[PDB]
């Protein structure tokens, strides 16, 4: 779903 | 009263993590030179809160605790916070200090920027009612922690997980209230009752987007998930 924010927190 | 090592290392950690934003300075001078369209000050809206949201998810990645929360929870606080910690950042450049008849000029700018006249009175509402709070720059940094770190958001598996990290900078703030303003005892209520005005924002927010005098209301993919708009 929300993966722009997903990925922001992931990284 | 006086704050212990640790409140102390905690506090300096989330001043120097909330100083990455982008300086209040660069948003007054940027609106104040000249006066726009509505549609340019859609468009300047719209790149100053994809800039904070940016910064935002760093500032909560950074939070103690933060990063040993399940993934889910991480997101639901994010999405939750982010228009309330947006008018919360507004509200602080809204009400720093400008030469004479500049803070005048800035609101009449907000004004007629291209919002409609509904949502321009509760914003300016909230906005002086803030002012009136005589924040430092301390009390709004610890206050954007905890508007984050708010255990009671919606789709949250782990209220005490995330109540576990908000505890610690409700103390802290609380200490900075009973100190810097022992002559209003009630400050940190204060503080905390702006919250609950904070969230009235975010209900009405997609609206108050769609309300704006424009043609076309383009957001960048990434406003789009965060404010759930198309
Ligand atoms: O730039 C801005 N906000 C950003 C957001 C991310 C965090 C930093 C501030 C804007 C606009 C001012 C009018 C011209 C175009 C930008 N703004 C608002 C504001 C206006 C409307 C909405 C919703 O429709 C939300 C916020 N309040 C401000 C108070 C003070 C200085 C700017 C302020």
């Amino acid at each position: 779903d929300h993966q722009l924010l997903r990925y922001l927190l992931d990284k | 009263m006086e704050l212990t090592p640790d409140q102390q290392t905690l506090l300096h950690f989330i001043m120097d993590s909330y100083n990455k934003q982008r300086m209040p300075q660069e948003i007054t001078n940027k609106i104040l030179k000249e006066a726009f369209s509505a549609e340019e000050n859609f468009l300047i809206l719209t790149e100053m809160a994809t800039n904070h949201v940016q910064v935002l998810v760093e500032f909560t990645k950074k939070l103690p605790g933060f990063q040993t929360l399940d993934h889910e929870d991480q997101i639901a606080l994010l999405k939750g916070s982010a228009v309330e910690a947006m008018f919360l950042r507004s509200a602080e450049i809204f009400n720093k200090k400008l030469p004479s008849g500049h803070s005048d000029l800035l609101e009449a700018r907000i004004r007629n920027s291209g919002i409609s006249d509904e949502y321009i009175t509760p914003m300016f509402s909230f906005y002086k009612s803030i002012g009136e709070l005589k924040m430092t720059q301390e009390e709004y940094a610890l206050l954007t922690a905890i508007v984050i770190l708010s255990p009671d958001r919606q789709y949250i598996k782990d209220r005490e997980a995330v109540e576990k990290l908000q505890e610690p900078l409700l103390d802290v703030l609380q200490k900075l209230c009973k100190i810097h303003q022992p002559e209003n005892p009630q400050h940190f209520a204060c503080l905390l009752g702006r919250l609950t005005e904070l969230r009235t924002f975010n209900h009405h927010h997609a609206e108050m987007l769609m309300s704006w005098r424009v043609n076309d209301h383009k957001f960048t993919p990434l406003l789009c998930e965060i404010w759930d708009v198309q």
